[PDB]
């Protein structure tokens, strides 16, 4: 738990102190948030009989029963996602971080714009076989970039952002997801618990550029929850590299595109037990590796 | 008119979701489904007269191991999912599901239903399989654990395909009709 | 609109009349354009639309506007009927008002406290009466709702355990919140998720009010209103509000109120037949007064 | 197999979701009522055959004008309802709700349904009507009115006392089934 003796000059310590003031109160926040609890109490009993729900209702172990459920799936993205890494892993960081390209002028507005949109372009062969929606993604991120120069991270830019990245999808659909939803055999957070630990991800955007964290380890962190969060209904991996690469281009590293297709479904917590799934940490250190590969590259 | 209500359980990842999601809408999802597929009611025919079948989701996940019960009372009949490409699911159902739907509905019928048979011909798959030294799930295999475990029979389905899927709840319908009896929530009190 | 710069106020009417400002203005932003919000209206509108509608009017731009019209619209009614914005004359007329409240000069303790706001409820209703069992669960309630709220600034939270306190005969698992947008004798509410973005702003209302030093029986008459209106909870919205106004009023030395009269309470909410007249802001607090005066 | 989807319309307040709750659970809410009844489905057996009727509740407030019609496609009858004890909701059948259903579904059945059969005799809201110079509305006005706007029939309920109620749903199925 003490990391006082190790070499330090990215501020990790007071990374991981952020983390654990987050973790200390991710109870109270998340577990104990009526609005969560409500959630998971309506979404139980659409399965239960309305004579099975009278008669249990008579149970005072009936609320517990209804939320244990979603309370233990958090609990278990919070595990994948807090950053408390090991002395071997932190100093391992170290040595990683020192390996990145580094540009010393960090790029205008214009020129993040482009970088951005062609990172997402690499990802998605629908991007480049379709200009019309590359030219829609890249307006969305340039209107992100303009909202968000010189001002702190909101809730409401990454909205807008993530509708600007869902030009496909036609009128009227629903901004966040409207239920527990299943990536491969990952499970993510309920959508009440993501709209909660999305505000809290953008308090921990601020705070770490403010406190001087490595950005690129900033970055690797805000992958990987905002993906295990899946708090919007569509375009979640779009918006979070569009965000994560705005960390990384602010500070002159390369842009992200996206972990091997081995790494990629060891980010989330799985429903098959059989998948070994990577810590945050060894999340941070195979981010940091892929991106000192596209140094070479 | 007589209702049938069908919950289909098994390991996470099984292809519950899917296999609903594609019966009921002719269309193997495509990108992310629910977690439980929201219970659903479609009116089938047989004998020439219609039935209300009830299709229940369940989330085998341990984590639900207190909540998912609550959803079998008045089941006619259960549904117990293994990924004939995964033999932990396989024995669970032994391990983990049968006793756990007998515990509850012990005179309720059930089907051994092994999933995703598109996955066995997968050379990906078997080579996955075969990295820790397993191999997939024969219908010999699994006709033999329904006989032990006094399963109605084993059906096997692809919900990517839908090859067999429509068996599936036919023979669901028809171990239905075998009469049954109600279910228990037995009533684990804590603290 | 109108100015205020030149009436007598010993009050804080104006710093009142302020606060109600910024909140109106920013209730667009708050509440209108907040995401939260209008997901909400667009999946319970959609739900009443068959899935072949949805396809066909996805492709109309605005298909999103018709989804969240109605949500808005009924949120604007209420906003409206609860934001304090006096006239001059009635601004003047609450000044007089407030004066002829009776006003005792040593406050209550919290034991004291607790049982004036526990028989407070008991003359609103005749159950509560008739059943003393219901009536000590009550009690427990508001005693532990005065202790963790005595000096120190109201939360939502607090409010949460106080609802939960002020509903015992309900049964296990019940929701906290309401699931749903409800109707009372043909009264509108706010949607769920409204409700819990205006509880939040009433939470803050009520501690601004107290550092600014506004008056607190004219305080406590507009959270009585918009409490009532919102109706965030699933039930217990009306015990809960009289227990967070009777403090309010308790902590300044005004005795506790129990309701309007039955001819005035249906009045405080924008209706669904329209030919019933709704009482403004300020009427409300004009015969919250007068009521609070005659006690 | 065969569903019948029966959308009730009218006036704010006249009792929609009462007499839905009331038909649905045989048990009028005390509770504050929802806003807009959860469409609810139910296997009817009255007459020969099973069908599946579809129940839709709607909002008559005039915010919800845009977005109501959206509920509108695939109806097989609606149940245009006033409440007898309240002659502007009487009128509003005239003036909005069948001219809206006329508008939307043109070859749709419509009943004429006149709601709270039990306020047409209390003294009270006969003494509060007669003070704006009103009166209850009579079977006969509504069935002449329900013959001038092209409605199936006139019928009438009551969701308190469940007076009628059955007969205003078992009449809807036989206007969806038989045109
Ligand atoms: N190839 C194949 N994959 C399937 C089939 N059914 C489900 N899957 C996949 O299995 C994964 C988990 O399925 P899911 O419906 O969530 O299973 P559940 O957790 O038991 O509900 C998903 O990635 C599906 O794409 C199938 O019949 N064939
Ligand atoms: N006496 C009486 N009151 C009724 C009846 N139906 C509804 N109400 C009352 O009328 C008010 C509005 O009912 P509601 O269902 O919300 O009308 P809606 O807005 O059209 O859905 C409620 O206070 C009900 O209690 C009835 O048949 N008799």
């Amino acid at each position: 738990v003490n990391y006082q003796d190790l070499e330090d000059n990215l501020n990790l310590k007071g990374l991981i102190s952020l983390e654990d003031d987050r973790n200390a109160n991710f109870e109270s926040n998340v577990l104990k948030n009526e609005k969560f609890l409500d959630e998971a109490r309506e979404i139980s009993k659409k399965s239960i009989p309305e004579a099975t729900v009278k008669q249990m209702s008579h149970l005072p172990e009936f609320d517990d029963i209804l939320t244990e459920g979603a309370k233990k799936v958090e609990s278990r993205i919070n595990k994948a996602i807090t950053f408390r890494p090991s002395v071997e892993e932190f100093s391992e960081i170290q040595d990683l971080v020192k390996t990145l390209p580094k540009t010393k002028v960090i790029e205008d507005l214009s020129t993040k714009t482009n970088e951005i949109t062609e990172a997402l372009a690499a990802t998605s062969k629908t991007i480049q076989r379709t200009p019309e929606l590359k030219e829609q993604l890249k307006t969305a991120i340039e209107d992100f970039l303009q909202n968000s120069q010189g001002k702190p991270l909101t809730v409401q830019m990454i909205e807008n952002l993530n509708h600007g990245l869902r030009p496909d999808e036609g009128e009227g659909r629903l901004l966040y997801k409207k239920e527990n939803l299943t990536k491969e055999n990952a499970v993510f957070s309920s959508p009440e618990a993501a709209k909660i630990q999305l505000a809290e991800t953008v308090d921990f955007i601020n705070r770490a550029k403010n406190e001087g964290i490595e950005p690129s380890v900033v970055g690797a962190l805000v992958y990987q929850r905002l993906i295990a969060y899946h708090p919007f209904a569509e375009g979640n991996g779009r918006m979070a590299r569009v965000i994560v690469n705005k960390i990384l281009l602010d500070a002159g590293y390369p842009a992200f595109t996206k972990f091997s297709d081995e790494f990629e479904p060891q980010i989330c917590p799985q429903t098959k037990a059989s998948t070994k799934s990577a810590t945050s940490s060894e999340v941070v250190v195979e981010f940091l590796k892929e991106l000192a590969k596209k140094g070479s590259k | 008119m007589q209702t049938i209500k069908c919950v289909v359980v098994g390991d996470g990842a099984v292809g519950k979701t899917c296999l609903l999601i594609s019966y009921t809408t002719n269309k193997f999802p495509s990108e992310y489904v629910p977690t439980v597929f929201d219970n659903y009611a479609v009116t089938v025919m047989i004998g020439g007269e219609p039935y209300t079948l009830g299709l229940f989701d369940t989330a085998g996940q341990e984590d639900y191991d207190r909540l998912r019960p609550l959803s079998y009372p008045q089941t006619d009949v259960f549904l117990v999912c293994f990924s004939v490409v995964s033999p932990s699911s396989f024995e669970n159902v032994k391990e983990k599901w049968v006793p756990e739907i007998t515990h509850h509905c012990p005179k309720t019928p059930f089907l051994l239903v092994g999933t995703q048979i598109d996955l066995r011909d997968d050379p990906s798959t078997i080579e996955k399989l075969a990295k820790n030294k397993q191999k997939p799930i024969t219908p010999e295999t699994a006709e033999k654990l329904a006989r032990d475990l006094k399963a109605v029979k084993y059906v096997e389905c692809s919900a990517l395909t839908q090859k067999g899927l429509k068996n599936v709840f036919d023979e669901a319908i028809l171990a239905a009709l075998e009469p049954p009896e109600p279910k228990k929530s037995r009533r684990c009190v804590l603290l």
